[PDB]
């Protein structure tokens, strides 16, 4: 179908097909070079130009380089240089300019590309799509907004649209609008509205509002291979894990770090306190829109691998005894956390990012009554002292109802079953 | 912004390359 030649390039064709073939057969190197040849002979071709991009391209995934790779993307945009470019042939160029340059994460570059596109072809709605997406990618949900109510002002019917103007809506708690977009969305059935992240957005939406329909959609999702079930749907996972809401510390596997979290609780306690009374903006309030009510702020010492040296300043002590053990410190789907949170607060049910963490919890000030969680279909409460781990990739929820503050600190573990190769690979959440 | 309890955001991992 894709007329990418123009009339000039109609005469050389079969020098065209010649070097496409040689790229078809896998000879990467073969071809770039008749490319390269046919864009010397004929510096305007933008057939020629656009097959040694091709060709880079394939070669930085032989290669797995990213210098040849940001080759490519010149080339690319060379092709969109020249004159008379057929217009199948611009669009699919600069496509997947916009598609390699978000994979390197130039997605204040990719943005540019998208604009362009949009331009240029102002009446494809797929290209006002993706130009949403490029600008969620870089957390412009401001812009991203207006982009989908443009699309749907003219194509209110449109699938893709509609889901992600729902998870803009959802993302800004505005729960109730948001539940139409994302139901009517995945219901389309278009293209790129069968993903996980908008079944969990619409089940967590209903949840908040009360409407029980919203087990279905977790059903649904499910059936269709997003989550692992009805009951643990997170979305970062490494398939196969042991999966359980609650683990003993021996099913850990980390009974050491638990012994000394057990031993020395009354030091780590001490520094979080000291923080509270000393310097308490190093608590920073939730802000993952999880609080139904209340107050409930986090002071992080850990993140992602990686230990806050200020923040570690005002809990030195705690900070050096768990740099002995690196399967929490270097947990780079982790944190390690006080979290204090106080009565007259409800944390909704939800649902952490990874199966690829278990995360531990060691009471530290805790009320006598008033002070529960749930995870999945069992609750418990926390102890002064003691350490209970639980899988927060499963559903659950949180209460404090006493008649002061309650203080623990958090944990987070690699997934015992996960090799140290998988522990050193896996990218940051 | 980060995925840090929840999954709030459109994407959780940074794409940064190979
Ligand atoms: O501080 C708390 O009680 C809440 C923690 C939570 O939701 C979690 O630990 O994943
Ligand atoms: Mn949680």
């Amino acid at each position: 179908k894709p007329k990418l030649l123009n009339k000039f390039d109609k005469t050389i064709k079969a020098e065209l097909d010649a070097a496409e073939k040689l790229r078809k057969r896998g000879k990467i190197e073969e071809a770039v070079n008749a490319f390269k040849e046919l864009v010397r002979k004929y510096p305007q071709s933008p057939r020629a130009r656009y097959g040694k991009a091709q060709c880079e391209d394939d070669l930085a995934e032989k290669r797995r380089s990213n210098e040849v790779l940001r080759g490519a993307i010149e080339t690319y945009q060379e092709v969109a240089s020249l004159p008379d470019v057929p217009a199948d042939l611009l669009k699919l160029s600069l496509k997947r300019r916009s598609d390699r340059q978000q994979f390197l994460g130039h997605m204040r570059g990719s943005l540019l590309t998208l604009q362009r596109l949009v331009q240029l072809f102002p009446n494809d709605t797929s290209l006002k799509n993706d130009l949403g997406v490029g600008y969620l990618l870089i957390g412009d949900n401001d812009n991203a907004k207006k982009v989908y109510e443009e699309v749907l002002s003219v194509t209110p019917n449109d699938g893709f649209a509609k889901v992600h103007y729902g998870f803009i809506l959802k993302a800004q708690n505005k729960i109730a609008e948001s539940i139409p977009y994302l139901k009517e969305g995945i219901e389309s059935g278009d293209p790129g509205t069968d993903d996980g992240r908008f079944y969990f957005h619409l089940g967590d939406a209903m949840q908040r509002v009360g409407n029980k329909e919203a087990y279905k959609w977790y059903e649904l999702g499910h059936k269709r291979g997003h989550f692992a079930s009805v009951w643990q749907r997170s979305l970062y996972n490494v398939n196969g894990l042991k999966a359980q809401p609650w683990w003993t510390p021996k099913e850990t596997g980390y009974t050491e770090l638990v012994k000394s979290l057990e031993r020395n609780w009354k030091l780590i306690r001490d520094e979080g306190l000291a923080v509270m009374d000393k310097a308490k903006g190093l608590f920073l309030p939730e802000d993952e829109n999880l609080r139904e009510k209340g107050d409930w702020s986090q002071f992080t010492l850990w993140q992602q691998g990686r230990r806050n040296e200020n923040a570690c300043k005002g809990a030195p002590k705690t900070c050096t005894l768990l740099e002995k053990f690196p399967e929490t410190t270097g947990c780079r789907r982790g944190q390690i956390k006080y979290s204090i949170m106080h009565p007259g607060t409800h944390v909704w049910p939800h649902t952490g990012p990874t199966n690829c963490r278990l995360r531990m919890h060691l009471g530290l000030v805790i009320p006598k009554e008033g002070c529960k969680i749930r995870c999945a279909n069992e609750t418990k409460t926390w102890e002064e002292g003691k350490v209970l781990i639980f899988d927060d990739s499963f559903e659950h929820e949180v209460w404090q109802d006493a008649s002061s503050f309650r203080l623990i600190f958090i944990v987070d573990v690699w997934h015992p079953e996960l090799t140290p190769q998988q522990r050193r690979s896996l990218p940051a959440i | 912004g980060k995925c840090k309890d929840g999954l709030g955001e459109y994407t959780c991992t940074s794409l940064e390359g190979f």
